[PDB]
This record gives C-alpha cells, structure tokens and sequence, in this order.
C-alpha cells in the first residue's frame, strides 16, 4: 500500500538471477516491484537521519557597531593611528581627507584619518556537516493484502520499518507470512554528504555545494568560535562612508537573512532543528528476495456473498484499485478474481497483489489491478460466477511505450549515473550502458558543471547550430550533443 | 552577494522541488524584460553595433541578444 | 682664509650687472670670490640645523616572541582556531598537518594546525620628516686681512658665523671695517625637503628619501606611539617552520641592526644625535655687494723692510699665499705687492687680495696671489726694493685650462642645472641655458634612477653602439647623449 | 602503525632476488613494504644522530671597536703610521685629508693620514663538520597489524629501532617471532658529508655546504682561537669613515644576526640543543628478508564475532584501515578477511597485512587494505555470514596511476641519482639506467648548480624556445631537455 | 655579506621543507617588480632600446625581459 | 630581505662621500664574479645559449653579460 497514487512511482517486473533486484528511490516516492511468486512490495523511503554533524565555519546575518572612534594627525606628517585599535575585535580603516590648516592641524594640503569600531555580530547562522558514518536512514517496505489500513496510512504496522545505516550493510525484512527481505543498501554513493553542507537560518535549514558555502560573502567565525567574536572579515558587512571629504564614518547595515534565503534560493530545502533528519534520499540498493513467500497459502477459494466498498479510479496507470465486502467462509480465505476479457474468454490479467485473502469476514479489504488499454472484466468471479464488472481504463500500449520513453528519461536525468539501478541485473547493454553513462555524464555533460539555466539552453541552440549547418557526417554527432542533453535538460532541469 | 552567486549550477538537483524551482528563475528573465523596456537605447545601441560587428547574420542576432542580457 | 687650502674649492669673479653673483656652498667645500674692488670675499658653508620635525613610521630590529600557544583541528572539520588569535598583538597562522588514528583524529589526509605567538621588540628605526619651516643654515663667510693668525684658523671671530632660516630672509652681514655684506639664501631649493626622510637608528643617522623609506620590509608602527605592539607586516620577522608535515612551529628570525645599515649604502650618513646638525647639502645663495670697503683707501701706502716668515705654496692652482713681517714705520697702511716676468716688468700674474694691508707693528701677514704659467718673478717692497722671490708654476696654461674644465663638470653633474645658479646673474645664454639643460636633464640623463656603475653605465654602452650604426643624421646626438653623457654622469655617481 | 597516517610514503609489494629488495628511506617518507610473504613493514628512518664534530670558521656577528688612534703626516713625506697597525687584533686604514697652513702644520697640499682601533667581538658562529664516523643512524621498521595500541604514536615499543651507520653497516634486527630482518644499507655514499658543514647560530644550525661556508664574508677566525682574537678580517665588517675632505674615525658596519638568518635562507635547519640530532637525508639501503615467518601461518579461520569499533576511513591514498573488535572462542585465530565485490564473490581483497592474526582475542585489531577505484564491498565474517560493510573509493585508478607518475618526478629529482635506487635488482633497466641517470644526470646535475628557482626556469624558457626551431629534428632532444627536465627540476625545487 | 649569494642554489635539496624557503622563494621576484612599477621611467626606456637591439618576435623579447630583471 | 635594495637610485646625492662608499661601489661586481668562479659551468653555459641565440655578434655579447650577471 501506501504506494498507490503517489506520480513519483515505478513497476518492477522480475527478480533476474534469482532474488536479485536493483532499485532505486528518491526519497519522496514509492518503489513497487512484482515477480512470479512473492508478493510484489512497495517500498516507500522516508525519514533519512543524521547525528554527530560539524559547525564548521558560521557567517551572521545580522550586525551592529559600538563605541566607534576615529582620528587624523595633519597632511603627511603621519598616517594617524588610534590606540583602541590593537583589540582586532573592532573594525577600522584609514583613509584621506584634506585636513586643512584652520581645520586644527598645520599644512594644509591633505591628511589621513582612521575610524574604528567595536564589532558585534547578531544572530549568526552557521552550516555543520556529517560523517557518511552516521546518516541514519528509514526505509519502510509493505505487501498489499487489502485490509483497512487501505492505500496510505500513516500509522499501523506497514512491512515494518527497516533502519538502515552503512555502519552496517545487509538487515533482514520479518514479514509477518510473507517472508523475510534481504536489502543490500548502498549508503554511500547515494546523496554523497562529506561532500554537502548542511547549514541552518532559524528553524528553517539546507543542504549546501560545499565548495560554495565555504565561499559565499559574509563576516564569519570558525567552528571553534566558543567565545571569539574574530569575525574574519567584519569587512563583506559595515561599510564606511566618505560624503565629501569629512566626517568620514562608518556603518552597520541590514541583517541579510533576507536576501540569504534570497540567493539560497536555487538550492534545496531540508531539516534542521526537528532533531534533523535532511530529507530527500536519492538511495539505491539491491532487494534481495529468495525468501517471500504468498502468505494465506494453503487455503480453498472461499464462495460465496460478496459486495463492493467503492468505485474504482486511477492514477499512476491502470493502478485500478477496488475493495469489496464479504460472507461465506471466516478465517484466512483465498478470493477467486480475474481479468477476463468481455465474455469471451481469453483473459488477460495483470493482476497485481499475488492473491489477495479476505480474513476479519467483516474487514472490507480490496484489491490491486492493472487492467488493459481499452476495454475489460475484472471478475470477482465466486459462486455463480456472483460478480462481474467491467470499468475501461484507456491504456493503448503505444501511449504507454511514450509517457514511459519521457518517464524513465525524467529519472535518468536525476539520478544520473545511477539511475541505471532500475535495471536489476544488466549485462553487456544496460550493464555496459550505465558504464558509458558514468564517464560520458561526470565529465562533458558535467564538465562544465555550475552552468546554469538559461546559459543551458542558450548553448543547447548555439551550439546546434554549430551543428545543423556543418560539414558532412560529424555533425550528426553534435546535434545530438545538443539534442535532448543539453536541450532536454534545459527544459527539465531546475529541480 | 546573498545577492549573487545563489546555489544554482552546483548540481545536487533532486526528485523534489527546491528552494525556488518556478518562482525566481522565471524572475530572472521576467527583469531582463524590466530593465531592457525601462532604457530602451541599449537595446539599440547593442543590435547596432551587433549590424556592423560580425556579420554572419546569426553572428549579429547573438552578440545581440548577449550583450543585451549582460547588461545588468 | 679658510677656503685657503681645504681642497674642493672655487673661484669666482664676479660683480657684474652692478651688484651680485650666484654662488652655492657645499659644506665640504666653499667659495672664493671677489673682483674689482671690495675686500674680496671667501663664502663656506658649515651646519644645518634642522628642528622639532616629527616621526613618520618606526620599525623594529630587534624581534622577539613570547607565550607561542598553538592548537589544531583534525581533517575537514573546520580551520582551526584559539581565542588568542584576538590579540592584534599575536601571530597567528593556519596550516595543514598530516593526522591520523595517533594524534586522536578520525579521518586522517590532513587538518588544519595553527599557531599563535605575541609579538614585542627592542631598538627600532625611527624615521623622520623636518619640514623646511625650520631647516636652518650656518653660514661663515670671512676676508683675508693677512693677520698672522692664520689661515684655517677654525676658532675665535674670523669672519663670524651666521644664521639664515627661511623663517625670514635676506641676511644682513655685518663685517668689521668693511661694512654689511647681504645674502639672499633660498633653504627651499637645496635638499628637495620632506620628499627626504631624515632617518635616525639607536645613534646611527641617514638622509634617506621617501619612498624607499616607505617600502623598506621590516615590522612597522604608526608615527603616533604610545601602546605600539601592534606592527604590522610583522611578516618580515617571525617564521612558521613547517619541517615535514606533522607539526609546525615559530622563530623569531634574528635582529636586523647591521644588516639595516649595509641595507642603506646610498644615504648619506649624518650626524643626527645632538639636535641633529644635519651637514652635506649646498645652499644656493645670490650676493649683492656695495654697502662694503677694504679699509685700505684712504690708507697710505706703506714703506720698505719686509721679513718674510716662511715660503710659498700653491695647492689649488697657484693659489700661493705667503707671510711677510713688514718694518719701517708704524700705524700699518698699504702694503705693494707685485708680479711680473722674470726681470723685464709687465704685472703678468693676478693678486687675488687687493687689500694687501698691514695691521700692526707685530703680525707677519699674508696675502695670497696667483702667479701665472711660467716662473714668474714675485716681489715685494718699494724702494730699496727689500725683496723678489723666484716662483716657478708648472704646467698652467692649458693644463689648467681643462683641469678646471673638470672641475666644473663635475659641479654640474652632483647639483644639476641648479648649477647655472653658479655663474654669474641673468646673463641670457646663461640664465635661459639653465632653465634648458633643466628640464632637459631633468628628463632622461636623468628620468630614470634606480642604478649603479654597472647597470648605468652599461646601458650607455648600448645607447651607443646602436647609437654608432644608424644611417643618417639623429645618430650622432644619440651618440654624445650617451658617451661623456649617460656615461660620464654615470662614472661619477656614486661617490 | 608507525605507516598509517603519515602521507606521502611509498608502498612495495613482493620482495624478488630472493629477500633482495632495494630501499630508500627518508625522514618526511616511511616505507610500508611485503613480500609475496614476511608481515608487511613500515619502514622509517628517523633520529640520524651524529656524535663528535670539530670546529674550522669561528665567524663573528658583533663586534665592537675601541680605543681609536689615527695619526698623520704631511704631503709626500711619509705616509702615516702607528705602531697599533701591527696588533693585528687592531683595525686600520689610510687615508688622506686636506694639509696646509690650515691642517695647522704641512706646507700645502691634500695628504696622508692613517687611523687604527681595537675590535673586540661578541656573537659568533660555529661551523662544525664531522666525517663519515660520527653519524648513527636509528631506524624504526616495525611489524604491521596488531593490537589498539595505535597505528601510530611513536613512543613505546612498536618495531624495535636498529642503530645501523657506517661505524659498520648491513645490519639485523630481532622482530618478535615474525624474524630477524636484515638490511645491508650503505651510510657511505648517502648524506655526502665534508661537503657539508654544520653551522650553529644563536642556538639554531644548518648544515650549509663548505665550499661556499668556507667562502662567505665577515672577519674571520681559525678554529681553537679562544685568547686568539686575530680575526682574520674586521675589514669587512667595521668601516671608519671621511666624507667630504678632512678628518675621520671608526664605525661598526653593525650586528649581522639578522642578515645572515635571512641568508643561509634555502639550506635546511636542524635542531641543536641535545648534541645533535641532525634531521632529513636520504638513506640508501638494500634490505634482506630471509628469517622471515609471517607468524601464525598455522591456525584455524575464527568462528564469528565482529562487531568492528572504528568506523574505517580512507587515508592519505590507499590505506583504508578497520579496527574490529572480536569476541567468541577460538582464541589466537586468523582473521577471515575478504575485499569482494558486490555479492558475485568475484573477491579481490587486497588486505595487505598478510595473515592477520587475532592475538589474545580480547584486543581490538585492526587491518589496512586497498580497495578498487569504484565501489567494493568489504567482509570479514564467516559462520552465518558475520560481517559485511560497503565501500567507495573516489578518483579512478588512472588518477592513481598518474600520482604514481607525480611520486615519479617528486622522487626521481629530490632522491636524484640514488633514485633509481628506489627499485629491488631489476637489472638491465634500473642498472643501466642509474649507470646513466648518475651520469648524463651528473652534467645538468653539476655545472648548473647553485642557480635560483626562477634563474633555472627561464635557462628552460630559453631553451625550449631554441630548441623549438629545430635543424633535423634534434630540438627534440631539446624540448626533451626542457620537458619534464629543466622546467620540472627548476618548476619543483627550491623548497 | 650573510644578505647575498646565500646558500642558495647549491643542491642537496632535501625532500623536506628547507627554512625562510617558500615565503622568500616569491617574496624576492615580488620585490623587484614592486620596483619595477616605482620607476617606470627606466622601464619604458629599457623596453624601447629592446625593441630595438637584435629583436626578432620572442628574441627581443628576450633581451627585455631579461634586462628588466638586471636592475634592482 | 632589508638586504636586497641599494638606496643608490634616489640619488640624492652629494659631493661629500655617501655612506658605503668604494666597499660596495665594486663589491657589487667583485661578488658577481667570485660567484662566476663558483659555477663556471654556467658560464660555459650561458655563453652558450648565447653564441647560439641570435647574434649580431652584439646580441650574443649582450645577453650573454646579462645572464651571466642576474644569477643573483
Ligand atoms: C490509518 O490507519 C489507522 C490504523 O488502523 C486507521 O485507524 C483506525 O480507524 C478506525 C475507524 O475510525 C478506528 O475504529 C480504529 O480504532 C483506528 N485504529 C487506530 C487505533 O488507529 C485509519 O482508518 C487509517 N486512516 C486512513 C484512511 O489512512
Ligand atoms: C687660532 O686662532 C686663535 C685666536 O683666537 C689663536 O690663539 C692664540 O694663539 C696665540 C699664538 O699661537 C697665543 O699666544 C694665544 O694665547 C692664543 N689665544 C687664544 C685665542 O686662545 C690660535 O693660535 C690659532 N690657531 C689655529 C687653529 O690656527
Ligand atoms: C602509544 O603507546 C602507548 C603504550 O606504549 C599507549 O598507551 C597505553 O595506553 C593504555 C590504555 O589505558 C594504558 O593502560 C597504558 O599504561 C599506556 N602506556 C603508557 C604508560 O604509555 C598509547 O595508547 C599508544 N598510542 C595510542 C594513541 O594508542
Ligand atoms: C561602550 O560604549 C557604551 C555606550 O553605549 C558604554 O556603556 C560601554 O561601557 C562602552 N564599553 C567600553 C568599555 O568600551
Ligand atoms: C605570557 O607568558 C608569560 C610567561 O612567559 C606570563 O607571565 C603572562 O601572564 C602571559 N601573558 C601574556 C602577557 O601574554
Ligand atoms: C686600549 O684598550 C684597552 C682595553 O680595550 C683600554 O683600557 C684602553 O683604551 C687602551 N689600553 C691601554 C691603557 O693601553
């Protein structure tokens, strides 16, 4: 459950060289998997915790100035220098003013002055990071079997919840019956922290480029600050102004908290003070089945009255879902069902719950199913055949190859590299072709990584263009260079 | 500042929305057009310059449009 | 008298336009001139006081460090830091260091480490600007008048020194039975002030000009004082000593006492301890006669008898002076002194004191007379013609004709066009020459300083060899632009 | 240990020629080094303590002038001189002022005067040299994997500390069970002593080379002077002056310290309060593995029980090393290690702490491996399948590859010549190749020497440029030149 | 004196950091173009007398460069 | 470091003696050469680099003076 109209989503069919899949999930999603015998499960990843992190480096936001000074000694003779001064913990600068004759000093032509103040920051920020080593995650893996709890619950017991950390590497999945997973987390090559920089504002926080926040602008401390105030720089903030020539001063400004979210705009949102947990995983593993039996096997076909609790709508597609209603046999009883073709017989199933299982008698429970393009019977077929309904659902398996073809591609781009872990198993093409992608992606199409936007599609033409008026063969070769790549990303990157 | 340099061209792109996915990078070009109504002239000055300077049509057409955008 | 004898020294002849001549002084120098009438006068320089300037900068020599704490911070987590790093007073420096499961780190490839060390000195520099408000020349000036006191004779009132302070100006001399000599003396033409930087070092002394003055390495402080310690560039001294990896500590990085003065080797030393009498330098002076007498007009003329203590010299050319005890009468008048080829009479040599008169009964006096090429036939007396003395001069036609030459140059090349102020008056080839060779000079033999024999010199060479083949006219300009030019000027530099 | 943590070190895996394997250790570098047998070795030569040096350049840094006698004459008859220009320990220098009536004696004329002064000193340098008899080596070479007692700290007793040095040489060392390992190294032509020189300053030393220490200015002195003070100089240091024209007197050109700090710039230091200890130099060695069992060849593969206690961490390239933590039975048992890949056992394990042993099983352990450029799975388990992590490399082999090549030059330069000598008897390559390398190596490896950093570089530019033209492609010998040679050397040096 | 010709050059490079190394190994070619830049002057003049001996592309070039270098 | 900058430039001159006088004025020099003596493979070897370069006979001599003499 819980894995029924959710978009981000996907169908795996198959368990290749026996119990072993390869998958992938981008935190906010749902991971299905079917394969002829086990209960095809879903798999939603949550929660992706983290502890023991490090403050390193902490801007402010805000800033303020007290007990400033300032003072000048007369055209040349000295470059005037205050004693305060020697506490770094101020702020100064020297500067020119024509301090003249009457002015108060002596030879007119012009002087030097400077200014000094005491600094103080207000209401910093600071970043931490995190050591792979202690990126606790949460995947949660379920079985369908209709029941009350239906599709999306957040609460009950769902396929357990398997917490997962590489200070570990395989962890059993007890389901109750249906058998015990194997996942094989890759809790490293996933989000790639150590890597990121996790900083916070105020009960709001994001994960960072690294080699950017230890870059961008601001007055900052160290990540021992511990009573330090050595604000390096004091200088990106305050600034002193010279209107005309005297009473040359100096000024605090505005708390950038403002123009930070502002500017940390292109970057994603996260968690922080709710004991932190940045969601977002991007975390692949292998499932491992060899174990996950069907669960009620062993059971009749229990006949008799049956009844429907609901209609049937769809999303992801022909995610067809009906529950029913039941009397005739109590205790774990199979259900007969199929998905039969109008009357005349030649089904066509894709049922999608390996057997449901009525139990409580009075637990409505439903149902999983996958219907044709056109037309179609999903037959509840018991006793006298009691029940038989025909919905349509519109699935013409060429808009299926196309919506799929984008589909897959909308999460090559995003996984990058990776994304190749849909496909569980590969060898010489899918194998090979992650293979190529690796390197062909990290560099070129990630050579000239920090582009952005429109510059992105601004070369993905000028640079076609080179291209579509070239000189024989070759350019075939640019244009794609151009095609979907670059264009395609130009027009569906900015996550 | 907090100003420039944001956190676009990095590369953690998610499965998620970001901080500002539609919002501010239509914002960006949504100002071009501000400033390049606001002071037309640029826009002249600039395609001029682009008539006489290159002339490959395409070679015009582009520092045009170029140095239109560049200037703030 | 007193520029008798004393080497360097130059004659001048000049009244003309009615009332003055140009002449400098050079303290280690000093001129001789006169011409018709006037008791013919003999200029020297000799101290420059030079008051209450002020301290521009202050660096140190003498370097040491103390409390030297320094803590670390393992791999990524932070550039390391410690509270002390406040204290502007302190050295601070960050490095890397490779750390591993020993130092008790975590990750190990290399943290950060730094050091801190306060900072504190002995014996510093100790610049200084003067300001001509107050840049006082001594001048002594002072006639021949024989007197058997001497001729070198530094002591008592021969001649009387005098002040001159561009506080004011025209220095009215007073001199005993001549009358007031006037001077008009510009101390604001001669040493390029407060473009120089009066330098002073623990009792060591040196004119040295400005910007190298305020390029020169070392620590340096303000020129305000009081709570120094807080110099900066502190760089030039204190090292951070990084043997390997691993560890990383501080050195003081000796004195500099010595090594500052061979540092120098272009100013010009001086005595700057006792309120500093700043010599070398040379006033300009223009000097207007009239207001003056020789007290030898209206003096009778003196009769026969002349004892003659001691010889003849010459030194600078043929400048012989000679000592005569006079008899006959008494209340001393004139005294005829003579010249003329030997025998045969023609006055063929110029006297060079025409107030050959006697004081006293008692003081064998001296005159000083330049007998021409030749030997010349000296005399002395009246009547019974009491004395002729054989006085054969070498060379001196010719010979003399270029020495002179020479000297003259070299003039020229220490002071520049401000020389032309040593020939007479406005002239017109003269005065306008100068204001040309000005500029001129002021822009290429001169325009770039910054050399040496060597490297000048050198560069003359070149100048000329390319300056030797170059078809046409322009050549030969830029021949002699070089040679006798960049060169001569460039042999004699640096003395 | 005593080789996980330390950077830069180099790696060497089989031994060849039977147990004759070829070294170089240094002091910043270790040598971590197995066979296809014998436990793995960290090789680090550190205290190279010398013994018995002799002093020959007392050199002076301050030195004060006292007494001063200066005499004079008179214009060609006798050129001044005091007796004191004879007591040696005296200064002195002749010199002449202006002579005439005036000096207040002579007879006219620029003449002799000579003056003279007493110059006692005060600092003092040292210079000692020691011959190939006198400097002991300490080698720490110790036996991989074992115990938590740190894969570092270098106190306590860890791999013994053999004392080879040229007093002998070729020397064994008792390695607990494991065996005696047996190194024949050859102080001899290392270091290259005599050459250099051993110069202490105010209390810091660096040894700087003879042929120049020997040839550096200042006053000099022997070596046993003591009551000796005939320093053989003064000239060079303290100068009395004459400026203009008359009079004169002595001067000290002032302490050097400083200066001299700042210049044997560019010569390694040397700590220098406990006799010696005189750090870096490279040291040749061969190294003989005979008696060399592995220890524990003979038991039994563990039960299972590892719960690990150290994260894992990849360090300075390579290393990456576990810490595991093993409770059970066995008792004294190998531990069953294994680097594989993902599941498909495809294993490549490159543990390279051979045999690793579990000791008195209550004692964390701890091993290093090098996993693969990609992503390999770790295993240490066996019994129900015990323990298994996952890992990630980062650059790519190729990159390695590559630093292979940057240890290539920072190794075939630095530890020139010798640098061959890196390799175990590979005969026809490192043989010739050194025969050469010492020789072609020899000529840019001699007359091009003492020339600055930049000087050397721009011999490259020259070069490269005139190779460029080429007459028959020989320039390539000269690009060559240029290559990786000149612009490399000179681009690398220095430091 | 201990301010010239200093154990420089010479060899035994020791793979280990050496002393006043480094800092000064820049500060020095720092130091003169400082100097460079103060008197432009001599620059200028120089630069031109190189344009004219030998020249040859990179060749006077060279004789610049090099002469530049040659005064403190 | 202070060691590396001879005041001479400025040339403020005089007809008195400066502080250093003949000492440095032909040290300067005098150092150069020792040094020369010091390396005579350089030498050889800028000579080279010279009679090879360029020449107009002048060009060699030249650059070959310089060289020869930069060597700090
Ligand atoms: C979410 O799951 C919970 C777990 O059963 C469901 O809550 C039950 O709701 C029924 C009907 O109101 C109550 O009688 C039970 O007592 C509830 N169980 C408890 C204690 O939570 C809930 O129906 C589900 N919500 C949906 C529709 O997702
Ligand atoms: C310098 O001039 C002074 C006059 O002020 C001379 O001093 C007198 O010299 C005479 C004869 O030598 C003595 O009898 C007197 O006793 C001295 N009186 C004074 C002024 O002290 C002095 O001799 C001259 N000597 C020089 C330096 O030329
Ligand atoms: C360096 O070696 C020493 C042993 O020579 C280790 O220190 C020991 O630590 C244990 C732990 O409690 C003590 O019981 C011993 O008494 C210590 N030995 C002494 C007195 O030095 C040390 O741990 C090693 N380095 C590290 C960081 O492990
Ligand atoms: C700074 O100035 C404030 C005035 O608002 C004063 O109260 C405070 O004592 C001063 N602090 C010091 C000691 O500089
Ligand atoms: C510095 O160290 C000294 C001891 O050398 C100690 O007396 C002093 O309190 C410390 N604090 C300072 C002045 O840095
Ligand atoms: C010379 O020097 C000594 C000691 O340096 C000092 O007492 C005096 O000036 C002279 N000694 C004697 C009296 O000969």
């Amino acid at each position: 459950m819980r894995c029924i109209g959710i978009s981000n989503r996907d169908f795996v069919e198959g368990v290749s060289g026996g119990s072993w899949v390869d998958i992938v999930l981008e935190h906010g999603s749902c991971v299905t998997t079917m394969a002829k015998n086990k209960p095809t499960l879903d798999f939603e990843l949550i929660e992706t915790e983290a502890k023991q992190p490090a403050t390193l480096r902490k801007y402010c936001i805000e800033a303020k100035l007290t007990n400033t000074t300032t003072d000048s000694r007369c055209p040349t003779q000295g470059e005037p220098s205050l004693n305060e001064e020697q506490d770094k913990r101020f702020v100064c600068k020297h500067s020119m003013v024509d301090r003249g004759w009457g002015n108060g000093c002596g030879l007119f032509g012009k002087g030097g002055i400077v200014t000094c103040a005491m600094f103080t920051c207000k209401k910093n920020m600071k970043g931490k990071v995190v050591q792979p080593e202690n990126l606790e995650y949460t995947i949660v893996i379920t079985p369908h079997s209709g029941e009350e709890h239906a599709v999306g619950n957040d609460t009950g017991k769902h396929g357990k919840e398997i917490k997962i950390t590489p200070q570990s590497s395989i962890t059993e999945a007890e389901l109750t019956g249906y058998g015990t997973v194997t996942m094989e987390c890759s809790p490293r090559t996933g989000l790639d922290f150590n890597e990121m920089v996790l900083l916070q504002m105020e009960n709001k926080a994001w994960l960072v480029h690294r080699q950017w926040f230890l870059d961008l602008p601001l007055p900052w401390l160290p990540g021992a600050d511990t009573q330090g105030s050595n604000w390096i720089q004091k200088e990106t903030l305050v600034t002193f102004k010279n209107p005309h020539a005297k009473k040359q001063d100096v000024v605090v400004l505005g708390s950038q908290e403002g123009a930070m979210h502002t500017a940390l705009t292109g970057a994603t949102e996260i968690q922080m003070s709710s004991g932190n947990l940045l969601f977002t995983g991007h975390l692949k593993c292998r499932l491992r089945m060899d174990k996950l039996q069907l669960k009620g096997m062993s059971y009749s076909m229990c006949t008799g009255k049956f009844k429907v609790v609901k209609e049937i709508a769809e999303t992801q597609h022909g995610t067809i879902v009906i529950r029913v209603q039941y009397e005739g046999d109590g205790s774990p009883c199979k259900i007969p069902f199929e998905i039969m073709d109008l009357e005349k017989r030649h089904v066509l199933g894709r049922l999608i719950t390996v057997n449901p299982i009525v139990t409580e008698k009075d637990s409505p429970v439903n149902i999983e199913a996958e219907p044709p393009f056109g037309d179609s019977y999903i037959i509840i077929g018991v006793e006298p055949g009691q029940l038989k309904l025909n919905w349509f659902k519109k699935g013409s398996s060429i808009g299926q190859m196309i919506e799929t073809t984008m589909r897959g591609a909308k999460r090559m781009a995003i996984l990058g590299d990776t994304a190749w872990d849909f496909g569980s198993l590969g060898g010489v093409f899918t194998s090979i072709g992650k293979a190529l992608h690796q390197v062909f992606g990290a560099i070129y199409g990630a050579a000239f990584s920090g582009v952005s936007w429109i510059m992105k599609i601004l070369i993905g033409v000028i640079i076609t263009w080179i291209g579509m008026n070239s000189r024989s063969t070759s350019l075939s070769v640019s244009l794609v260079l151009v095609g979907v790549v670059t264009l395609y990303l130009g027009v569906m990157v900015q996550a | 500042s907090v100003a420039l340099v944001p956190h676009v061209g990095m590369g953690l792109e998610t499965a998620t929305e970001t901080w500002m996915s539609s919002e501010g990078a239509w914002k960006h070009a949504q100002r071009i057009e501000t400033w390049i109504l606001r002071h037309p002239g640029f826009t002249i000055m600039a395609a001029i310059l682009a008539y006489t300077i290159g002339t490959t049509h395409f070679q015009r057409a582009l520092i045009f449009i170029l140095l239109t955008a560049v200037a703030p």
